[PDB]
RNA sequence: CUUGGAUUUACUGAAGACUAACUACUGCGAAAGCAUUUACCAAGGACGUUUUCAUUAAUCAAGAACGAAAGUUAGGGGAUCGAAGAUGAUCAGAUACCGUCGUAGUCUUAACCAUAAACUAUGCCGACUAGGGAUCGGUUGUUGUUCUUUUAUUGACGCAAUCGGCACCUUACGAGAAAUCAAAGUCUUUGGGUUCUGGGGGGAGUAUGGUCGCAAGGCUGAAACUUAAAGGAAUUGACGGAAG
């Protein structure tokens, strides 16, 4: 391809792209509020969690660290800030 | 029904064996290579002196009433060859074909789980 | 010059390779250079699997093949015609001979 | 010059009840003379013979049982179980290029403590699906595989005595519970007990060798 | 000659000087 | 070596090595190298990260660590192979190839040695230039698939992306004397950073001095003299106790 528009890549290709090739590099992780099944009380926890994190209300641990984005727990649901 | 032996047959390329014996092996009934059918050593291990030595042997069976022989087959193994000599493959032909009755049949060339070390030096013998 | 891009032998990401001995002549060889045959052959010549059944006591008894996997050094491979000299650009077809 | 062959006399041998085909087959040996009686010279010899001819069946024409006398009663020879052992051309056509083969062994005694070394062996399983030529398992793997060969031998002998263990032995029912607990590990295909060796055995218990002939 | 042998040759040599030399110190 | 029972057969035992098959154009390591199980000890790359510090970096005379095999010193082991040596053949001769024995050695512990066609014969760091399918490790989205267990939060497999590797196939924009090369390209349209090395063939890695080593030897290292080629890649032919 002889003619291509660097300044506008396709938004298609550009999220199959690593998170440093860009034209502008941007984390592909992201904050979520954590509803544990015990009662409700908003926690944000990071999506990549390295901790085993507690909601402050009930001592249960909301997700565990993997490799890349942390488990959650059963009975935990999350939305995306 | 019949009687078994085992028919311990070890065919190397030098000569071949044909020994009957019982189900232990701690009884020989007939051991007879063929070394002794042949008067040049250079086919001792000829599939013609395999199957006169397993022609004897079967003749000296049917005397003792040893009816049907089980077949283990072996090589030289150890750090030599696994494939079983020329002659291996005649008697086993020619006990089928004396009147003896063929049982199982296996391979039991002894194999190396490695292994000391083979003669002939790095660079093998050279000719 | 260089005859192969491979040095005849299949190293590649990796310093020493243990050797094997030829079956034919005892030779050192390396264990990724040599010529390596897999055979799984009948242990009773198709002739003899006749007569032999026959002499079977057990109905219906399948004769155990023979197992056995050959190394060989260059100079045993070629000697045996194992494998043959090929032309220049014939060397670098590496699949399977069309035989079986 | 002598005939050795008119001064042997032959014995038949038994197996177990814990086989079905008792009648072995016959051996011989010097008849019993003044200096040496056949019956002590005659005990302690092993027999291996295969496990198709115990049980009839075809399916275990690739393992081979080893069976030891030490007893002798007129011309029946009484033996007991001594090994287990794959024929050479069964382990060979197990052993596959492009896929994983997986190893343990295990030294353990029984109830009537009977020493025994069992080896298992396994190999990763190809998916019908799978797409490509290698179905290798990562070394993490085929290390809790291994590990859980190790615990199901060691539960499934030492919690039973050797003719119990026997009779686990022929329908495969160590091979077949190993496959069952590593389903969540890694797929596997051919799960065997493959060897079975005696190192030490007790005392000797003519009581408990005659129960299991009758 | 073969040059493996034609450094094993010339060793030999060398040797032979240093124990020459050594006579008189 | 064998009727004093050899070779062969079964059972039992002991020694040292070695880790077959699985085993691959697969993995790890700075390289040399590394392949039975488990435990322990301390490391490591890659990946993931909206964590942290902020130039701490690249390459490096001098100077260091490691460095196959063989070899040296002293203990221990010494199964097998096996320099030397001895022997039977072959031969005109073979103290060679081949056969049978065999000592150092091969293994290990404490030290030395510091060299290999130690090779990808290809320094290291950085950027860019072309298509393709595989594969190993991590991560991220998803199945007429098998299985947990009956399903999920099972695992395997399948399909996609991506980062890192070991490589491979096609083409030649380009390079090259060519063989060939995705680097050996972006080099007379000659300059991204930096270390090392070469200057016709021999004499010669020799002599001498120094230095390291117990030694073997290593590192550094000439000159006199001699010579018109030596050499690289490819072409045609001739020949081959090479194949078809
Ligand atoms: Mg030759
Ligand atoms: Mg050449
Ligand atoms: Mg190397
Ligand atoms: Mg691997
Ligand atoms: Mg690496
Ligand atoms: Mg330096
Ligand atoms: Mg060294
Ligand atoms: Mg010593
Ligand atoms: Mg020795
Ligand atoms: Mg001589
Ligand atoms: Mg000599
Ligand atoms: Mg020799
Ligand atoms: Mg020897
Ligand atoms: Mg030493
Ligand atoms: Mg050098
Ligand atoms: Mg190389
Ligand atoms: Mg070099
Ligand atoms: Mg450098
Ligand atoms: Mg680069
Ligand atoms: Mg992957
Ligand atoms: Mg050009
Ligand atoms: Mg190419
Ligand atoms: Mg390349
Ligand atoms: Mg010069
Ligand atoms: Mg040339
Ligand atoms: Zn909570
Ligand atoms: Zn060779």
């Amino acid at each position: 391809v002889l003619v291509q528009d660097l300044l506008h890549p396709s938004p298609a290709t550009e999220a199959k792209q690593h998170k440093l090739k860009t034209l502008v590099q941007q984390p592909r992780s992201f904050f979520m509020d954590v509803k544990c099944q015990g009662c409700l009380n908003i926690t944000t926890v990071f999506s990549h969690a390295q901790t085993a994190v507690t909601c402050d209300s009930c001592s249960t641990v909301l997700c565990t660290p993997t490799g890349g984005k942390a488990k959650l727990t059963e009975g935990c649901s999350f939305r995306r800030k | 029904s019949q009687v078994f032996g085992v028919a311990r047959i070890f065919a190397s390329f030098n000569d071949t064996f044909v020994h009957v014996t019982d189900l232990s092996g701690k009884e020989t009934i007939a051991r007879v290579t063929g070394g002794m059918k042949v008067k040049a050593d250079r086919d001792e291990s000829s599939p013609y002196a395999a199957m006169l030595a397993a022609q004897d042997v079967a003749a000296k069976c049917k005397e003792v009433g040893i009816t049907a022989v089980h077949i283990k087959l072996r090589a030289t193994g150890g750090t030599k060859t696994k494939t079983p000599g020329p002659g291996g493959q005649s008697a086993l032909r020619a006990l089928a074909r004396s009147g003896l009755r063929i049982g199982r049949i296996e391979d039991v060339t002894p194999v190396p789980s490695x292994s000391t070390r083979r003669k002939g030096g790095r660079r093998g013998r050279r000719l | 010059p260089k005859k192969r891009a491979s040095n005849g032998r299949n190293k590649k990401g990796r310093g020493h390779v243990k050797p094997v001995r030829c079956l034919n002549c005892a030779r050192c060889v390396p264990k990724d250079k040599a010529i390596k045959r897999v055979t799984i052959r009948n242990m009773v010549e198709a002739a003899a699997v006749r007569d032999l059944s026959e002499a079977s006591v057990y109905a219906e008894y399948a004769l155990p093949k023979l197992y056995n996997k050959l190394h060989y050094c260059v100079s045993c491979a070629i000697h045996a015609r194992i494998v043959r000299v090929r032309s220049r650009t014939d060397r670098k077809i590496r699949t399977p001979p069309q035989r079986k | 010059v002598v005939d050795p062959f008119t001064r042997k006399d032959w014995f038949d041998i038994k197996a177990p009840t814990t086989f079905e085909n008792r009648n072995v087959g016959k051996t011989l040996i010097n008849r019993s003379t003044g200096l040496k009686n056949a019956a002590d010279g005659l005990k302690g010899r092993v027999f291996e013979v295969c496990l198709a001819d115990l049980q009839g069946s075809e399916d275990h024409s690739y393992r081979k049982i080893k069976l030891r006398v030490d007893e002798v009663q007129g011309k029946n020879l009484l033996t007991n179980f001594h090994g287990l052992d794959f024929t050479s051309d069964k382990l060979r056509s197990l052993v596959r290029k492009w896929q994983s083969l997986v190893e343990a062994n295990v030294t353990v005694k029984t109830s009537d403590d009977y020493v025994l070394r069992v080896f298992a062996i396994a190999f990763t399983k190809r998916q019908p699906n799978q797409i490509k030529k290698t179905t290798y398992a990562q070394s993490s793997k085929l290390r809790e595989v291994r590990k859980k060969m190790i615990e199901i031998m060691q539960r499934e002998v030492s919690n039973c005595t050797l003719a119990q263990l026997t009779s686990k032995l022929i329908p495969e029912v160590i091979g077949r519970e190993i496959e069952k607990s590593t389903q969540t590990i890694f797929p596997l295909q051919n799960v065997h007990i493959r060897k079975v060796k005696l190192l030490k055995q007790p005392k000797f218990d003519l009581g408990s060798l005659l129960a299991l002939h009758g | 000659m073969r040059d493996k042998w034609r450094k094993k040759r010339v060793r030999r040599l060398k040797r032979k000087r240093r124990k020459v030399r050594a006579r008189s110190k």
